[PDB]
């Protein structure tokens, strides 16, 4: 057994954080004062849940996150939440001034003063760790500390982690929900900063979850509580793999190897089905065809875009609940005869299948019915690189009037890492094209 | 009002299109770069479908299908005829075409071959040896079977090549355009030489004897149709137009899977111009099909109407129809 | 279809469809440059400082 | 995150007396000090605003600062003049006489230093200072001359803190003395460098909403404060209360301020009331987004179609639909899009707060940053130069110490903050 350490830095890394946590909880049969009777080994073990959870002698299952933000009013809710005896107070970090929406002021001002601290928080639980294999990262793009202090976090963690996999869970910047303008400006400046530091990172816009909550939730105007609900199902999906019984995905490694060949294209696109209203007085469950037919409609995807206009390099396909190999099959073979899925010369055409038999978890009271079986389809295909051309679109439009970069120079920034971080991701458009033609 | 933008200044369709509704006092029209628009009438090359549906609280359509390209150059639909079942490579409406690049090089020499045991072949400039036209290559190109007994007209031995304008809407309704044209060569056909080839391209810009016949060398379906009852006893709704409207059915219909904008964040249509090219024995064979056709001058207003009747009002509602539908 | 590496357990099943086969920085830079930035910080604050006092 | 409030001069004094009366009814605090509310929702930010002291009182943490006694023994004697703390009464006795030097150079040189050991005092018990909020007039002496002398001390002391304004714009229709365009002039020279946030409060657009909408033939300067007053208590609702959006000074700041010179901002309110009337029907959302953007809602007179917006922020106070808002906010951005710059994407954003103002069940707070207040400076620079021309009035400053040279500097910074303004106009 190989431990992870999750991370969450900023507002929507915080928030959704707790989303994640309560629903493993719930998952793994782990009451809000970490007590968890289906446990027999007291006091320790390495089943597939020690993973995520240490033990303490009384037997409380405490997670191994650490929760770190530079302003302190939203770990403040998770130190009085329901669920404010699972952490220890050392793994829960506030500031007192935030980044101000300002990617430099939380990297290079407020970051300097509080990034050693930070890393021995996180070193108290690595040397809780017998083989830990690395950490899952969460946190946003637009925010000043999710961008700015998370760049700085992911520099560091190579340094004293280097044989370490660092997994990155990135809310991408959507302005129905985002009440900042510079976003694109942290958005790029914090993924050049990051991305030869991220082994893989699963984007997750704004805007398609939004969505799906309006088209599939009826929720006329949907708040975080209702999108981090969404989200930390989806994540729960992706990292069940890591915290049960299986053969598929069972260590960060074999994310990198299953899903990213190239290391820099390394953002798998995610696609849920699925998305069911708890209000439904009435609804027909839906098959394994259908709910794998989901998962190539735009529609479902964590980022809207078409696939059927980029070229697909690895795609995995993770079931929970009543699911087998030979419907699998049936609907893969219906859903290729019809679909556009074309993949890279040099790969494989295929899917690598994941089944969990547990149906999928639901909060008590929250948004989402209970389903008798779910999908999550990780793709790693270029169509994703239209959400790259959007946002740097949006920051060429500011940049050409230098708007808002006296903000950044003020904090000790100096003008030239806006085109260089502008330049790595006009190379990085450039490769996703290259692999898509 | 409805907003729209203009990024094709070289488009004699759609401009238009922009005079009729600004006309209508329910469209305004903003500045290319502007994001925040209805409707956009988008450039030819690049055109940006990536951040196309993604401004709350806007409807957004666009005047071109993504991927139908692969429909509207000669390499690709080459490919896709050969490829997709829907046709297959025994396709009866569709020439002999291959590849080249200067490729199925090999497998074309075999028809050749063959065809040494009618030799004259396109390349795209026509020839009879097959050596010739592969020297004239390398000086990406599909060559084809040159149709050698084409349909003349009379009065003037004279080749033609016909024009269908079809809108595909939003939601993949294939509308035929009731007006066609023929594009005539006002030169009589000379099956002997090759290499002068006035009277075998029909092109407008080759038709510098230019307007004997008819006016523009233009020829509508009402005269074509007389012609067809006078002079072969037939009418051009039996011996072309079910030929046209399956040919244009059946390759829409093939790339509708990976076209469709039905659960998109944008929408899409497009106006296509299908040519035809019609033989001895009234056998429509599909020549290409141009991705943003140009209109005849006559039939500019009607044609440019419908546009905004059945692909731009449908989607955004004001305060006898002219296409016929293709169903599917 | 072609299903390979078949594994089954109480918790569920794995395997592979395939239907096609094929055709930085140290931190000593790191505090360098976190320490030039504070540099330009407190030149832009003198450079302020010595404009009140004019 | 506390802020400190500063309030300068007769007009400073007054606003400001107004702007605690408005809030200190919101939050439920009564003229001595005690919370008399029903909701908790009244308190859980008090603290930006409010001390908190001995018997579970809450104290304003405003410093009062004139060079005269007379406006200042006004607010004492006012209703809720007992709630500041006595020790924040700052005053001399010589008084300003409308004249920039003295408040600057001279009188206010005197009482400066005393101001700045109050505001030390406040500063050095709060848990993370955002920064500090000024009311002051630019026409007078005390709180244009004085006022921009204390941001200059301030901004030494506090270099890393946020300096915001509440300035008020002379006009000859509701005018004290002609040297009012001098000082608005060396004023807001002082506000372009010194100041991260100005709410441009024009007395000419307080003049003709009080005439020409609200139907009052001769305005009064209480008349004028109630549209003072509702807007200052809009734009800092986010500030004071819980939502969405827990707001500070700085986040406002980055957002709406692009280029650092250019942070005059028009403030605009919906419905504009007048004192002593209330009227009983409640607003629909698509009526108070199109009166919000009304040129005839706002607070400095310019025509915001003469101009484009660099940045737009709305706040929607009461229980209303919040996709409706962000329906018809959204409508009015897709409906004047040539109006809205493009190379600032999605310049416009919303918050929502279900508190109401008193006497109203939906109001609706603007605050734009648009080229288009290149017209009020334009206005007080031809105001300026119409009597600069012939050096008139200038005895009144030359015999304070001042050089005529001082005075061409002023004008050309604002006659430079003008063309910058009409740079981002064509771009
Ligand atoms: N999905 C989701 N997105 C969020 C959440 N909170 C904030 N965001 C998004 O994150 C972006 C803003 O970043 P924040 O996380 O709030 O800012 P921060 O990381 O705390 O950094 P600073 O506040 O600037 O110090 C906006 O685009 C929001 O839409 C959340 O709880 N869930
Ligand atoms: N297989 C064939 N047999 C006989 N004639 C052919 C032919 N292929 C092409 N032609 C002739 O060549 C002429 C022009 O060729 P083509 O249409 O492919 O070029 P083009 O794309 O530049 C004109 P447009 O785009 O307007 O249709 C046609 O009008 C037709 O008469
Ligand atoms: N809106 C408003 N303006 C005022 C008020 N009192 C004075 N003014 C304006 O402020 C200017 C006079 O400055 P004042 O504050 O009285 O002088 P000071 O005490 O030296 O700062 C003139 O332009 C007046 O119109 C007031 O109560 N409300
Ligand atoms: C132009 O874009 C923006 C404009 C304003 C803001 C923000 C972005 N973002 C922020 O965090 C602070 N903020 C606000 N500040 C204050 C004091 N009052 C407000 O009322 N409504 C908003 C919104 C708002
Ligand atoms: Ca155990
Ligand atoms: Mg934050
Ligand atoms: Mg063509
Ligand atoms: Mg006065």
């Amino acid at each position: 057994m190989r431990e992870c350490i999750s991370i969450h830095v900023g507002q929507a890394g915080v928030q959704i954080g707790n989303a994640c946590w309560e629903l493993y909880c719930l998952e793994h049969g782990i009451q809000p004062d970490g007590q968890m009777p289906s446990d027999k080994t007291i006091g320790g073990g390495d089943d597939s849940f020690n993973t995520f959870f240490s033990e303490t002698g009384a037997g409380k299952h405490v997670p191994r996150a650490v929760f770190v933000d530079l302003e302190p009013t939203v770990i403040d809710e998770v130190r009085t939440g329901t669920y404010r005896q699972l952490f220890h107070p050392e793994q829960l970090i506030t500031g007192k001034e935030d980044a101000a929406n300002n990617y430099a002021r939380g990297h290079y001002t407020i970051g300097k003063e509080i990034i050693d601290l930070v890393l021995d928080r996180i070193r108290k639980l690595a040397d809780q760790c017998t083989g830990l294999q690395g950490f899952l990262v969460f946190h946003s793009f637009g925010g000043g500390t999710g961008s700015g202090f998370t760049s700085l976090l992911m520099e560091r963690l190579s340094v004293d982690y280097g044989k370490k996999s660092k997994l990155e869970f990135s809310i991408y910047p959507a302005p129905q929900v985002s009440t900042a303008v510079v976003e694109p400006y942290n958005s790029i400046l914090t993924t050049h900063t990051t991305l030869e530091h991220s082994d893989c990172a699963f984007m997750v816009d704004n805007e398609a979850i939004y969505d799906i909550c309006r088209r599939n939730l009826d929720i006329e105007r949907p708040t975080y509580t209702n999108l981090n609900r969404l989200i930390s199902q989806i994540v729960s999906s992706i990292t069940a793999s890591l915290r049960f019984d299986g053969a598929l995905n069972v260590d960060l490694t074999e994310f990198q190897t299953n899903l990213v060949p190239y290391p820099r294209i390394h953002f798998p696109l995610a696609t849920y089905a699925p998305v069911i209203s708890a209000e439904k007085a009435y609804h027909e469950q839906l098959s394994v065809a259908e709910i794998t037919n989901a998962c190539f409609e735009p529609a479902n995807q964590m980022v809207k875009c078409d696939p059927r206009h980029g070229k697909y390099m690895a795609c995995c396909l993770l079931y929970r609940g009543d699911v087998v190999p030979k419907d699998v099959n049936a609907a893969i073979a219906t859903i290729k005869t019809k679909r556009s899925i074309q993949f890279v010369d040099w790969c494989p055409t295929g899917f690598k299948v994941g089944i969990n038999y547990q149906p999928p978890t639901v909060v008590p009271g929250g948004d989402l019915a209970k389903v008798q079986r779910a999908v999550c389809m990780l793709s790693n295909t270029t169509a994703i690189a239209e959400a790259w051309a959007r946002l740097d679109h949006k920051f060429d439009l500011m940049y050409a009037k230098r708007a808002f970069v006296h903000w950044y120079v003020g904090e000790g920034m100096e003008e030239g890492e806006f085109s260089e971080a502008r330049e790595d991701m006009a190379a990085l458009e450039k490769d996703y094209e290259e692999v898509g033609v | 009002m409805y907003t729209f933008v203009v990024r094709d200044e070289n488009s004699s369709v759609y401009a238009e299109v922009s005079r009729l509704l600004l006309a209508t006092g329910q469209w305004k029209r903003l500045r290319k770069d502007n994001p925040r628009f209805n409707l956009m009438l988008g450039e030819r090359n690049r055109l940006p479908f990536g951040r196309l549906g993604h401004e709350p609280g806007l409807v957004q359509l666009v005047n071109y299908y993504r991927g139908a390209d692969k429909l509207c150059r000669k390499a690709s639909l080459v490919k896709l005829i050969k490829t997709s079942p829907e046709l297959s490579e025994s396709c009866t409406w569709f020439p002999e075409s291959y590849v080249i690049y200067p490729d199925e090089r090999e497998v074309f020499l075999a028809a050749y071959n063959r065809r040494r045991e009618g030799n004259v072949w396109i390349a795209k400039l026509i020839s009879s040896e097959a050596s010739e036209l592969l020297d004239f290559i390398d000086e990406v190109h599909v060559i084809q079977k040159y149709l050698e007994k084409p349909l003349l007209l009379e009065p003037g031995h004279r080749k033609f090549d016909i024009r269908s304008w079809v809108l595909v809407d939003h939601l993949y309704n294939i509308y035929l355009y009731r007006e066609g044209v023929l594009r005539t060569s006002s030169e009589p056909y000379n099956s002997a030489n090759f290499q002068d080839k006035t009277c075998h391209l029909t092109n407008h810009c080759i038709q510098k004897n230019y307007g004997r016949y008819e006016e523009g060398n233009e020829m509508f379906f009402e005269e074509f149709n007389q012609y067809l009852m006078d002079a072969l006893n037939t009418t051009l709704e039996n011996s072309i137009l079910l030929q046209i409207k399956h040919i244009i059915r059946s390759c829409l219909m093939c790339i509708e899977p990976a076209i469709s904008t039905k659960h998109l964040h944008y929408q899409s249509f497009q106006l296509f111009g299908f040519d035809f090219m019609v033989d001895e024995e009234l056998k429509v064979w599909l020549i290409e099909v141009n991705g943003a056709p140009a209109c005849a001058q006559k039939l500019y207003a009607e044609l440019c109407q419908g546009i905004v009747d059945v692909a731009i009002s449908s989607v955004f509602p004001l305060a006898t129809s002219i296409f016929i539908k293709l169903h599917h | 279809m072609e299903v390979i590496e078949l594994n089954k357990c109480t918790s569920g099943q794995s395997f592979e469809v395939i239907l096609k086969p094929p055709s930085d920085p140290s931190l000593e830079e790191i505090q360098k440059k976190l320490e030039a930035a504070e540099e330009r910080r407190k030149y832009q604050e003198a450079e302020l400082l010595k404009h009140l006092a004019e | 995150r506390e802020i400190v409030h500063i309030q300068a001069g007769q007009c400073g004094n007054q606003i400001g007396a107004k702007f605690w009366e408005v809030i200190s009814d919101e939050h439920g605090i009564d003229p001595t000090g005690s919370y008399h509310g029903d909701s908790d929702l009244q308190l859980e930010r008090i603290n930006v605003y409010y001390n908190e002291a001995t018997g579970n009182k809450y104290v304003p943490r405003a410093i009062l600062v004139d060079l005269e006694p007379g406006t200042m023994d006004s607010v004492r004697s006012g209703p809720f003049g007992q709630i500041f703390r006595p020790d924040n009464f700052v005053f001399g006795q010589s008084g300003a006489g409308n004249n920039w030097a003295k408040g600057h150079y001279t009188e206010g040189a005197e009482l400066v230093d005393s101001v700045l050991d109050v505001v030390r005092k406040e500063s050095e018990s709060c848990d993370c200072l955002q920064g500090f909020q000024l009311t002051h007039s630019l026409g007078g002496g005390t709180g244009s001359g004085m006022g921009t002398l204390l941001i200059s001390k301030i901004r030494e002391e506090y270099p890393d803190r946020i300096m915001n304004t509440f300035s008020v714009m002379p006009s000859p229709k509701v005018s004290d003395t002609v040297v009012e365009p001098y000082n608005a002039t060396l004023s807001v020279h002082q506000l372009v460098e010194n100041t991260d946030e100005t709410y441009c409060i024009d007395n000419e657009a307080l003049y003709d909403i009080c005439f020409r909408t609200l139907k009052l033939t001769t305005p009064t300067y209480g008349d004028l404060n109630h549209l003072v007053s509702a807007t200052m208590s809009g734009v800092t609702t986010c500030l004071r209360f819980p939502g969405q959006l827990n707001a500070d000074l700085r986040k406002l700041a980055v957002n709406m301020v692009p280029f650092p010179r250019l942070h005059f901002f028009m403030p605009g309110f919906a419905p504009l009331t007048s004192r002593g009337s209330q009227q009983y029907r409640a607003l629909t959302v698509p009526e108070l987004t199109q009166q919000m953007f009304d040129s005839k809602n706002m607070m400095a007179a310019c025509d915001p179609r003469h101009g484009r917006y660099l940045t737009v922020a709305a706040i929607f106070r009461g229980r209303m639909s919040m996709k409706e808002v962000d329906e018809q906010m959204l409508n009015v951005q897709n409906k004047n899009s040539s109006y809205f710059v493009e190379w600032i994407p999605n310049n416009v954003k919303t918050a929502v707060c279900d508190i109401p103002p008193r006497g109203l069940k939906m109001s609706a707070t603007f605050i734009g940053n648009s080229t288009a207040i290149q017209e009020l400076f334009k206005r007080i620079s031809e105001q300026f130069t119409a009597m600069f021309r012939r050096k008139a009035f200038l005895h009144w400053y030359t015999g304070e110490g001042m050089d005529e040279m001082e005075f061409t500097e002023a004008e050309s910074n604002m006659n430079d903050l003008v063309s910058e303004y009409q740079q981002y106009q064509d771009a």
